[PDB]
């Protein structure tokens, strides 16, 4: 039920980064996690999405630029940022996805956040 | 294809008052929903995360219950201190869409 | 030994020849039905969709099982011991068919554990050969999993419970013997897919048609993982030797001024040295030969065999008692027909011919070229090929009739000893 | 001469006449299916959905028509005898494909009339024909409107879903044919198809005659997908001076023993011809029978003699289960086995027997209230009804004859040694 | 008073046996079919949908009426007047029925115009059923407020359809399962309160065969009435009922067997035979409409009461009787025609030529095999260790040519 | 015929008042009415609707504030509000549905309206 | 999700010439349709309620017909006293919805 | 395979006028024509099309205003519009729509339009 | 229907690859076509289903997609390929244009 930040720093425009946030104190192998973006005094967005399986999907905006890769084994999602543009400054969320059912053991999390 | 708008998106409250939050989903997004709260310089929480469960730590205060296109959650009395923003999302579809915003104050 | 030609003069009229197939060996094959389809990472969407299917699908599956335990037991399990109870030669066959499933009982339950997490609609293994059908999974794969995409789960979702409340309407017509049809149409098609490799190949459009009409048994329910196991014994058509069958109609026989018949069976065989009728209500008639669970022969009366070898005194005959019998047909490049109650004008309509009181039936040969029956004119055929007598042994059909002639032979004994 | 009023002396009741319908004549009409739609000016927005239900429907054709030419031909101044063996049913068809055959050059011209239309039902005589075009209708009004405010998409998934089920309806009995069938799809009802025809002046009952009639596949094209049939319409004229009616028995007395005296379900006069009437494949309507065939079959001497008058003719059996009835009432009074079943007059105290030599009783006006068992009924005034040895015994089983037979061998073996 | 052990020696095989039950005394409910749904408050939403359904209705109603109207009354209305015509006992029944049903009328109608207009799918005071009531009261008026009326007008359309369709299947006697399909329920909730509560898997299974009636029609409140005559089932005393079947008889290398009922019954002193073709086959009991018993031939019932010599015999036609059977721990088989083996696959027993049938023990000797196959006994069978006279034709060519030789014999005799 | 109106005036920001609608001419018992709304210099807009039963829908807008009812016997309505706010300043006016069908004794209605 | 939607918003021509207004509907809306005229300082009022029939005391300059998504009025001879602000309105869901408007010379 | 227009210049409000599209060098009678226009330094937009039989076909701007026609013998298309507006100065282009199939006889061309 | 691009404004170097995508409201089907539109000149036609290339222009051009997204991609740039780029769906009988993306 922790996450971590990595990667949170300033880049010139073109550049290209790698956001890491690690997890740690549940089953991982078996959720979807995905990213959100907040651009400064702008209300919440999408980015990305990675299930279990590698299979990805992805917000217009930022497609075929970013690439979202999943280690199960070691418990971490990595973030690589390619052809970086001016609009793409804002804070960056690594986020757990609600299973389709009722059962009580889903909790739901929601990582601290790089400001990147 | 499917968008979400809430009203109203700025509103006037006191203490001890009771406020009303709508969200309306163009489509059929069905008990698929959750609400969070946004602070200034606070990462976002968890308050209501399948439109009627309330996640653990959370006040009684907050009540959300609906289905279908519309969806409400409703305050009890304030918290001087519980003005922010909120918001409705769905994850009926991999891909997440959010709404506008509320300031209660 | 029928004498095709010599019978006309009586009214009897024997069809072209064909062969008969008879099938003795069956080839076994295992068809498990897992009725729970999987869907592979959707983040258990379709999840209470799944629930209330298993729910309906409670109701013909508990029953099911239930009458499976009620079912005697005719052997016990050399092959096995006797049981208690009574049981026939039929029975005893289907017995030994169970008692064989109970061999494969341990390769069947492996196929059944590497099977347990997959997304393949139809897979096989043999070390014994095992086929596994799994619900509607193909149009899952195909158009759901795609879907929540660009839907959701919610439209996801609604197609799936109308995908699975329609295949349940298709079941509970199958399982209300489970008929080979009813399983083949239902899951997708064909009889020729679900078998790949297999004698199947080698089977004409006549051949499907017998194979359609077998039954499958049911031999298994789990009620834990929703699945049936059933048994379907494929066979394999080989063509006796030395075996004919026909087909026999008769027509009008006149006999002083009124109408009779020779009574025949449908069909009659001559298999080897042996001669007699034969029953095709449950065969399949095909362009060069029949298909038969069993043998249909069965022993026809002496005197209707020693009419149907040549011997023309020993027919009996009847009395017409309705217009199903004919009173004329095309034998062969002519006609033959009792001329006294159907005309007989045959090169024109003013010109006819009268058949004696004496005589039967009148063949035509060639002997006139045109020839009209009631009111409509023939051509004869000169490609084909034709040529140009008491019974005293009738017989009635009729029970009263038997028991009227009874009681006035009773009474005419009594009026002999008085 | 059936007579109606000795018969009860002996259990026998025949109810209500009525008379016979027959359909000497026929009325052959063509009638042309095609099964591809024409969508006009739509900019080709149906195909790949006409392209895959080509597909569908080749699995259904293509052994349809491999059939029609594995068909021997009976025929070939109307023809010639052909060769093997057909009797009299199977020449009354051959006179009817030949009779097709005579009149397929018409047919090819209407065909291509059609080849470029949107009406779902068109007509022609010269021989009328009548050609339906697969779902045209539909098409026309849904469809075609439906492109310009949905598009092509939305539009062609709609015609697939529509295609499809045609296609499922399709095989559901075309896998004789039958005339209900060809009714259902594109929901018609006859009278709307043939319009120029006798239709017309037929009743509820004369409808349904016509659809248990056979319809002939005579032709399929392969190549412009279409199916040709053959209807014949009946033209029903009813016969003079011919009756109907029906017969029922009931149990009667002989020394404290039942019996009834056997009897078909139904018996027809026609002139100076008495018989019984075999009705399972006719129609039963309100005053009359209508029948394929003439449905007499000849009887026993014993029992013309019987329903005739001649009453002492008539045999009898052994009755062996609880299906022939104990009582009946007619007219105004009841006419049932009192031995049996307990026979009372106005008070349930009062009890009337029947003698030992009477098998059965005829109560007319004699009781003014009749008791059987236990419920009790009140004699209906305006009534018409009024107030013997068989010696002809019958057995309905063979093994009872055959043990009859076994005494008469071995009484004539004895005779002589 | 049948005797199992003695007739094994003939080749006849006596099943276990099984209980009767009958049906003496109905209870009769009524059935109302509202065919015309209510929606509660809808300004009028559904009204052309609603007309379109009455005309496509009235092609179904009309004609009921008409033919309704032209049935004879075989009684007319203590019960009643005989009526003219002719009537036997199976119709008086019916006409019985159809006058309590007249005499109901009276608060039947009583219970029409109490629920003229209500929204309940089903009610009870007798039992009144609403069409397509659930599907509206769920979905179609709630969805009226989110889709509008054209929609909601359209699945309202699509479905009213859909429900002509399922009937014109039921009316084209009426099956009472047919009803119970129409509306998606068993037969226990449509009469919870009455004695089907008290039936077991193969006791609805024969409530679901008898035929229900239309008594009225009444074409302008779309209705019609049923009358339902539900069963008791009481279980006769002292009445038995067995299955027969019979195996091949060797008589000088020729086939033979002793045809016989498919079943047979024992009532108190009563033997003969039962034909249960409509009756519906239980695990204890045999459940019949009427008294499936018919009168065996007198030969038949000597045999079975355990004369042996006056059972008779006729010839084997085709493959379809049996040659060899199971019947308590071991075999009784035509050997003549089936080789059998004992211990040994290659030593064989042969069944004298004056015997007609061999029966094992099981104690003879421990395994035996037949013409292929091998089964090795039960140690507890309860199994142990002759003329004729009697032979009889089954075709009527065989009878007739035999009373012509008689008949030409007599000819012969008078000289 | 006529469906008279009052119960309007200005009041302060978030107080509570109450409008009446008075019914008379035809049968008030057999037709739904609903309330339309109109800004000066703006697109009329719709506001809620009651039916003959109270199944009291509403509007966007102003729905959890607003409390309308309806009377069968007296042939009044009358409309309630709640926390006003200052968006709300225009003309409210009692109108009366259609009945959805063809029918040829069908015909409309329209109020006088009240300031506010 | 119904929304209508009309142009021309504004309109200007010449006595005795033909006006042509168009309302739109998102999804189709049926026949349920009114149009009503709206003269300043005015109480609205109705001119076709149903898209086909006319209400008593309207002239018969006034025509409409269409059905389904598309819906238009036309006006045969404009007299001076005809400029005001025209509206569409469907009737087909609880939730009723107007256009924008239009204003002629 | 060579679409020529012409007509169309400066005209004051209110008028009437008349373009046209000749055609040469290809199939006339199996496609549909539509206009599309253009304004000065703005995205293209839709006018109209019509229909190998003349159907007809307008966008919401110029409904009830415009009136295309075709020939075919001739080879031609025209566009009649009347009480025109300010904002409808732009260029004019005719084209042809692509049949709804695969086929290897589709090519697709335009003209050079009328500057209007 | 409702057809939206982005990126709306690019800036690429001479080489480099390029990739534009037009989003529809609803399924559009294969039914899409790419122009170009110089300033100053008539709209030409590079992918007119998507897919298949209009004769004459250069083998670098080259779209891909089905749907709802669909994409085009240059491999190589040069100078005379500046422009603006649209997306235009035909499945309608009424045609619906994007908002269109210059390139330099």
């Amino acid at each position: 039920v922790q996450l971590l930040e990595s990667g949170g720093g300033l880049v010139r425009p073109g550049g290209s980064l790698r956001l890491s946030c690690a997890a740690s104190g549940f089953t991982f192998s078996k959720y979807v996690m995905a990213w959100v973006r907040q651009a400064p005094g702008k209300g919440l967005e999408w980015v990305s999405s990675i299930t279990s399986g590698e299979r990805t999907f992805y917000a217009d905006s930022v497609k075929g630029r970013f690439t979202v890769s999943r280690d199960n084994s070691k418990y971490t999602l990595d973030l690589e940022m390619s052809r970086l543009r001016a609009e793409d400054t804002a804070v960056y969320y690594c986020a757990k996805m609600f299973k389709w059912d009722y059962d009580t053991s889903d909790f739901g999390v929601w990582g601290q956040g790089t400001l990147v | 294809d499917f968008q979400m708008t809430q009203s109203p998106s700025t509103l006037s409250a006191s203490v001890g008052d009771r406020v009303t939050i709508t969200c309306r989903a163009s489509q059929s997004v069905g008990n698929w929903l959750t609400w969070y709260q946004h602070k200034p310089g606070k990462a976002p929480k968890i308050l209501i995360y399948k439109a009627s469960t309330l996640q653990s730590g959370v006040p009684s205060r907050f009540s959300g219950s609906g289905s279908g296109t519309e969806f409400t959650l409703t305050i009890s009395s304030l918290q001087p201190d519980d003005f922010a923003t909120y918001y409705c999302q769905q994850f009926n579809t991999y891909s997440w869409t959010f709404g506008q915003g509320t300031r209660v104050e | 030994q029928i004498d095709i030609t010599k019978l006309q003069h009586v009214g009897v009229l024997v069809n072209s020849p064909k062969g008969m197939k008879i099938s003795q060996n069956f080839e076994t094959r295992y068809l498990i039905l897992s009725l729970i389809p999987k869907i592979e990472d959707s983040n258990s969407c379709g999840d209470q969709q799944i629930k209330q299917y298993k729910r309906l699908l409670d109701r013909l599956i508990i029953p099911l099982y239930d009458g499976l335990k009620l079912q005697k037991d005719v052997i016990v399990t050399v092959i096995g011991t006797i049981a208690l109870g009574v049981a026939t030669s039929a029975q005893i066959t289907a017995a030994v068919a169970l008692v064989e499933a109970k061999q494969a009982k341990s390769d069947i339950e492996k196929l059944k554990e590497a099977i347990r997490d997959t997304n393949k609609a139809v897979q096989s293994v043999c070390s014994n050969c095992i086929v596994a059908i799994k619900s509607v999974q193909d149009y899952v794969n195909k158009e759901i999993v795609p879907s929540i995409a660009r839907l959701g789960c919610e439209a996801a979702g609604l197609q799936l419970g109308i995908a699975l409340t329609q295949h349940y309407s298709e079941l509970t017509n199958c399982f209300g013997g489970i008929k080979l049809q009813c399983i083949a149409s239902l899951y997708r098609t064909n009889i020729t897919e679900i078998f790949t490799t297999s004698t199947v190949d080698k089977y004409d459009i006549y051949d499907l048609l017998f194979t359609e009409s077998i039954k499958v048994r049911v031999i298994d329910v789990d009620l834990n993982d929703y699945s049936i196991t059933l048994q379907v014994r494929l066979p394999l058509l080989t063509r006796l030797l030395n075996t004919q069958i026909y087909k026999v109609d008769s027509i009008s026989y006149n006999i002083q001024n009124r109408e009779w018949y020779i009574p025949l069976p449908s069909h009659i065989m001559t298999k080897g040295a042996f001669l007699g009728g034969a029953d095709v209500k449950e065969c399949i008639e095909a362009f060069s030969s029949y298909i038969c669970p069993s043998d249909p022969g069965f022993v026809l009366n002496h005197e209707m065999e020693s009419c149907l070898s040549g011997n023309i005194s020993q027919c009996p005959r009847t009395t017409v008692t309705s217009d199903i019998v004919p009173r004329y047909a095309f034998v062969n490049g002519g006609v033959v027909a009792n001329c006294i109650t159907t005309t007989c004008t045959c090169n024109g309509i003013g010109n006819r011919i009268n058949q004696p009181p004496d005589q039967g039936v009148k063949i035509i040969t060639k002997e006139c070229n045109t020839i009209g029956i009631n009111g409509m004119l023939f051509n004869t055929n000169k490609e084909g090929t034709l040529a140009f007598i008491t019974l005293n042994n009738s017989v009635a059909l009729d029970p009263i009739d038997i028991s009227i002639e009874l009681n006035k032979v009773k009474s005419d004994l009594e009026e002999s000893k008085e």
